[PDB]
């Protein structure tokens, strides 16, 4: 429902330090 | 995790420590998929070759953690298991086919900044994201080589099936996939002992949500050149998952 | 090794 949206990142629209390495691989 | 980094606070809020009562030790990783349900590898509960057969009362779940050894007062939640369920076609004799278990918690846990469920994939998210070269992320508290103060993180590419198969003499099934950098590639990294049962996650570029695509299953060593980690294919077993959940 | 946990869970 609310799954996979992290309180300290996506729910505050903040990025973590390496998530961009994932997205760039797609 | 071998050649990973320290996790950020709240980076992996679905991460779950499987914790043994006596000795009070780290058994496995695991994941939170709702308020009463935790997903892990079957081999964390049942692995006759390394003398392992756990009952509900041997075990705790610790949710919301960052420190491996501290009791993280006011932050972690320690929960009790109502029931363990191993996939009935789990192959512990051969190749760990269907390496998956669910654990129902005695009561629901309250979500928090450090405690939040990961999504399970749908067909289309699986079909779109589970592709060779695409990277997922593995976290846990297992060994740094073949031990951390805090939760470790590494980003690993999914590897082409033929390569997975040619890396090993074990017979791979469609219910597993492998991941890791190839020898030639600049980067390395792997899960290791104590990380198993934890989540291999990917972030959808469509809806910005984190999906559990894999469960950390096995490897031959940790971070050997020309070897890869093997992961349980979560989507493939997802009908078993929602079977036991609606029942 | 591991810091002891509140015996209420044990
Ligand atoms: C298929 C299944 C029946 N068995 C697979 C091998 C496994 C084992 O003994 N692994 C292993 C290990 O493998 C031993 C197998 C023999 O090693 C041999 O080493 C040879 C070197 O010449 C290789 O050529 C040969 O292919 C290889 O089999 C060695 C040390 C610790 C080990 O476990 C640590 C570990 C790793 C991990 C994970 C790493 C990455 C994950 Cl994702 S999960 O979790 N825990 C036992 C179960």
């Amino acid at each position: 429902a609310d799954c996979g949206l992290r309180p300290l990142f996506e729910k505050k629209s903040l990025e973590d330090k390496t998530e961009r390495e994932l997205l760039e691989s797609y | 995790i071998v050649e990973g980094s320290d996790a950020e606070i709240g980076m992996s809020p679905w991460q779950v420590m499987l914790f043994r009562k006596s000795p009070q030790e780290l058994l496995c990783g695991a994941s939170l998929i709702s308020d009463r349900w935790v997903l892990t590898a079957a081999h964390c509960l049942l692995y006759p070759p390394w003398d392992k057969n756990f009952t509900e009362n041997d075990l705790l779940v610790r949710i919301g953690k960052h420190s491996r050894t501290r009791y993280e007062r006011n932050i972690e939640k320690i929960s009790m298991l109502e029931k363990i369920y191993i996939h009935p076609r789990y192959n512990w004799r051969e190749n760990l086919d269907r390496d998956i278990a669910l654990m129902k918690l005695k009561k629901p846990v309250a979500f928090s900044d450090y405690i939040h469920p990961v999504c399970l994939p749908d067909r289309e998210t699986a079909a779109s994201l589970l592709q060779a070269g695409y990277k997922g992320r593995v976290t846990g508290w297992g060994n740094l080589k073949e031990q951390p103060s805090v939760l470790q993180v590494v980003n690993l590419p999914i590897v082409e099936r033929p390569v997975c198969k040619d890396s090993t003499r074990i017979r791979i099934t469609d219910n597993m996939f492998c991941a890791g950098y190839k020898p030639d590639e600049g980067k390395r990294g792997d899960a290791c002992e104590g990380d198993s049962g934890g989540p291999f996650v990917m972030k959808s570029p469509f809806n910005n949500r984190w999906y559990q695509m894999g469960i950390v299953s096995w490897g031959e060593g940790c971070d050997r050149d020309g070897k890869y980690g093997f992961y349980t294919h979560v989507f493939r077993l997802k009908k078993w998952i929602q079977k036991v959940i609606d029942q | 090794d591991f810091e002891e946990i509140p015996e209420e869970y044990l």
